[PDB]
């Protein structure tokens, strides 16, 4: 996945 | 259509160049196909949604998202300010937790969910699955994957985060679907993109704008974020005609962007998600 920062 | 100082990555998928702020789409937007958002669930009563998403399935007590980056990844996808496909219809399915966590079991069984579900739905335009999710390598998921795909469903599904090859991620190394890296403003690989044979695309990822649980907005980084962005476009060029769910994928990589993201190493495509537009 790629989540879920700035 | 054009959507002025859109999110970057609105931006980056209708310009052949970095660094533009316009959103250039066709007015379609998306409007007649669906796409199912696999996650934490979506603040479906979130007014950037204007009524065009649901809750349709929770494996908790709740079909709420407590958690955000479902809500988050569904207004990439369909939300009207930060998403590609602005008048599509999501639905969400709920195979993670508030903490974003959630079994392998679960998740395989909310990919059969759609499968079937998807034909009690109207969906004149064709139908699509976005799977911001992934963990180590199962046969099992992958093979869930598969299968959703080929019951006719465009699956996206993320590269995953650990700056690792994608192969030994899931249901990121599944072949049949389409895998999605993730890259930045300036046109590089993002940092945490997993890469590999396996993917078949970029989309943006570091550091997007979209909705968030209770109503607001926050910007997050991760290949999760690039994989709506793919289901979008996909739902998008299924409504205008130019693809089907079974060669979306190979159609967006037959017109991205071709060569011109930096940091891909040998091996991996250098496939820029473009929508093409043309007024
Ligand atoms: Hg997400
Ligand atoms: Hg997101």
């Amino acid at each position: 996945p790629a989540p879920f920062p700035a | 259509a054009a959507q002025t100082n859109a999110p970057w990555g609105l931006a980056r998928i209708s310009s052949t160049s970095p660094g533009t702020s316009t959103y250039y789409y066709d007015e379609s937007a998306g409007q007649g196909s669906c796409v199912y958002v696999i996650d934490t669930g979506i603040e479906a009563s979130h007014p950037e949604f204007e009524g065009r998403a649901q809750m349709v399935k929770t494996y908790y007590y709740s079909s709420r998202d407590g958690n955000g980056h479902g809500t988050h990844c569904a207004g990439t996808v369909g939300s009207r300010t930060y998403g590609v496909a602005k008048k599509t219809q999501l639905f969400g399915v709920k195979v993670l937790d508030d903490n974003g966590s959630g079994q392998y079991s679960t998740i395989i069984a909310g990919m059969d969910f759609v499968a079937s579900d998807k034909n009690n739905r109207n969906c004149p335009k064709g139908v699509v699955a976005s799977l911001s999710l992934g963990g180590g390598y199962s046969s099992s998921v992958n093979s869930a994957a598969a299968r959703l795909q080929s019951s006719g469903v465009m699956v996206a599904v993320a590269a995953g985060n650990n700056n690792a090859d994608a192969r030994n991620y899931s249901p990121a190394s599944e072949p049949s679907v389409c895998t999605v890296g993730a890259s930045d403003r300036y046109d590089r690989r993002s940092s945490f993109s997993n890469y590999g044979s396996v993917l078949d695309i970029f989309g943006p990822g570091t550091s997007i704008l979209s909705t968030w649980i209770g109503g607001s907005t926050r910007s997050i980084s991760g290949t999760s974020m690039a994989t709506p962005h793919v289901a979008g476009l996909a739902a998008y060029l299924m409504t205008l005609g130019k693809t089907t769910a079974a060669s979306a994928c190979r159609y967006i990589a037959d017109t991205a962007n071709k060569g011109d993201l930096s940091n891909i190493p040998f091996g991996t495509v250098n496939l820029l998600a473009y929508n093409n537009y043309q007024a």
